[PDB]
Formats: C-alpha cells, structure tokens, sequence
C-alpha cells in the first residue's frame, strides 16, 4: 500500500 | 457513520516547496483491500494515511483516516494515486480547500 507525502 | 468536514489548508513554504503536511493512500490504480481506514474494502478513494505534527493539515483539522472527496473542487473519488497527488501539490495554489468525510461515532452513549 504505497503512500505519498505532500 | 460518515460526517462531512470542510477543511481549509494554507500551504507552508519549506524551502522550494509549499507543503500540506500529510500523506495519502488510495486511488483507482491501487489495491483498495490494503486500506486500513476504509469501511468498504472496494473503496478506491483517496484517504489520509498520516498527518504531520504542527503542519498545515494538522492545524486545519485534517485527521488520519479522512476520505478526500474534493480538492478545491476537483473530484477525488475516481482518480489515480498520482492524479490525486498532483491536484494536492499544484505550486500555484497556496490555499487548498478539502471536502472530506470522517468516520465518526455518537459519543456519550452512556453518561
């Protein structure tokens, strides 16, 4: 489950 | 049940970037069964997976597990992960208004 930091 | 929250985030300059201070998971190209926050494990929507202490998102009231319905009015219910990420990080936009739904509970069932 990839997550992206923003 | 899901309660609607409208959150207004003012991006914080950190060097070259304007940051929101949270992380997202989800999107139509990702495996929804791997989302620990959804009620429906076929829900391919965009979810907040982490929120940074003292960041713009935390201060604005965004919470881990929130489902992002809209960003400045772009639908986020049927976008790819990257599409979601791009809508959130448009450098020209310093204010981002999010429409989210939040899994919530009737508190004080007893008192």
């Amino acid at each position: 489950y990839p997550t992206s930091i923003i | 049940t899901a309660v609607v929250q409208r959150v207004e985030i003012h991006k914080l300059r950190q060097g070259e970037n304007l940051i929101l201070g949270f992380s997202i998971g989800g999107g139509i190209d990702q495996d929804p069964s791997q989302n620990p926050f959804s009620e429906d494990k076929t829900d391919k929507g965009i979810y907040v997976t982490r929120v940074s202490e003292g960041g713009p998102a935390e201060i604005a009231g965004l919470q881990i597990g929130d489902k992002i319905m809209q960003v400045n009015g772009w639908d986020m219910t049927m976008v790819t992960h990257d599409q979601a990420r791009k809508r959130l990080t448009k450098r020209s936009e310093e204010v981002v208004r999010l429409l989210v739904t939040r899994q919530s509970l009737q508190k004080a069932v007893q008192q």
